[PDB]
């Protein structure tokens, strides 16, 4: 619990941390992913101007 | 008659496969490019390669 109690916060301050350990394996898939696809569809928008 | 036939045949024949001799070669600069960009792996660039010569 990361805020004293009593005080005044704003928007966006962070409160409390909810021990991620899915969200962050499911992200890391997921960057796994796009890690592959990006580099995929950069290849063929080099081909595609040589229309190979 | 027969030298007149071969003279009005082969000027025509070397150069069909000439056109083949360089569709052949944009064949193999093409893959070239798509493998150097990194798509395919360096087996379908010698076949290629092959086919040229």
């Amino acid at each position: 619990r990361l805020f004293k109690e009593g005080s005044d916060v704003k928007a966006g301050q962070q409160l409390y941390q909810i021990d991620p350990a899915t969200y962050e394996a499911d992200y890391q898939s997921a960057q796994a992913n796009l890690a592959s696809t990006q580099e995929q569809a950069q290849r063929y928008k080099l081909l595609v101007a040589d229309q190979a | 008659a027969d030298g007149l036939a071969a003279r009005g045949t082969f000027t025509e024949q070397l150069q069909a496969q000439r056109d083949l001799v360089k569709a052949s070669d944009e064949y193999y600069q093409l893959a070239d490019k798509r493998y150097r960009t990194g798509v395919d792996n360096y087996l379908t660039l010698l076949d290629a390669q092959r086919s040229l010569f």
